[PDB]
This record gives C-alpha cells, structure tokens and sequence, in this order.
C-alpha cells in the first residue's frame, strides 16, 4: 500500500508541473501578439505618410 | 542614429524604423525567455534521482523485487510441524494450505 | 482547481484510503468469541477473522 501511495503522489506532482507549463505557454503567445502588433503599427504609420 | 535627428539631418521615417526594430527585438527576446521558462517547470527538482518520472519506475522495481524475494516461504512462528500436504512439483496459489 | 490536479488528487485519496485500511477496526462494543486469525496468516476481504 505504501508503494502504491508513493506512485500516486508522483503522478500528482507530474500533473501539477504540466499545468504550470501550459500557463507559461500563455505568456509566450502574448509576446507573439505583441510583436505582430508592432509590425501592424509600423505598416500603418508608413501608409499615412 | 539618434543624435543626427536632433540636428535635423536624416529623415524621420529612418528613426521610426529604428525604434520599431528595437521594440520588435525586445518582443522576440521576451518570446525566447518564455520558451525557456516553460520546460524549466519540468526540471524544477535539482537532482536527477529525485525527478517524478524516475521515482515511478523505482516503485515498480521495488514491487517486482518484493515479488521475487517472496518465492522463499518463511515460518512466522517457532513451533513444530504437524501436517504436510506439500510435495515437490505441486502448483501452489495463496489459497492452498501447506 | 485545474482538472488534471483534481484527477491526480482523487487517485492519491484512493491510495491513502487503501493504506489506512490496513488496521481493521471493530464496529461494536462487545466481546471476542470465535477467533480464527493467527499472525502470519494470508487473509482476503472474505475471510472471517
């Protein structure tokens, strides 16, 4: 029973880590949005001249 | 290129394009840092032997080893043998008296 | 609160229950009559103790 308990605890730790990874991927995508927005702003500035 | 603009030498579009380039480079560096921060959540534990994945397999190794060590049946009590219904070659389960 | 953590927690709770049930408890204030369990015995959820 102790062996099974330890196995379950390891599984819980792994799941927590994967969820944290997804939350970080969100920030990565936000940065990508920022770069695309900068590109759009430049292309808009050029046209108005 | 900044100081020339203060003296009105180069076009304004050239400075605009320089600032835009700097901002884009900053954004890209942020993307890289974030890519690094992910995949660092998996390697939080300092030591390789303490990582969650390795310990799971260690548990299975332990279960198998206990299974192998139990092929030798040990007496739990001091005493004397009375009945013997076990012979070489018998097929035994955990429900057969010995 | 993310689903993966919840599922792992369920798995850990089941393991903990299985481990804690290694102590048999008497649901009654009575007297012991027909003992049939001896140390070293291999028992199952159907064996009378």
């Amino acid at each position: 029973a102790r062996q099974a308990f330890e196995k379950a605890k390891t599984a819980l730790a792994s799941s927590v880590r994967q969820t944290h990874q997804l939350m970080i991927n969100s920030k990565q995508l936000q940065a990508n949005i920022e770069v695309q927005k900068i590109a759009l702003a430049k292309a808009q500035s050029d046209y108005n001249r | 290129r900044v100081p020339l603009g203060n003296a009105n030498l180069i076009g304004r579009e050239e400075l605009q394009h320089a600032r835009d380039a700097v901002t884009s480079a900053q954004a890209q560096l942020d993307v890289a840092i974030q890519q690094y921060n992910a995949n660092q959540a998996m390697i939080l534990g300092t030591k390789l032997e303490d990582q969650p994945a390795v310990q799971q397999a260690a548990t299975e190794v332990r279960n198998a080893w206990l299974a192998l060590e139990r092929t030798r049946i040990i007496s739990p009590m001091t005493g004397y043998v009375s009945r013997r219904a076990v012979q070489p070659g018998a097929q035994i389960s955990p429900t057969t008296p010995l």
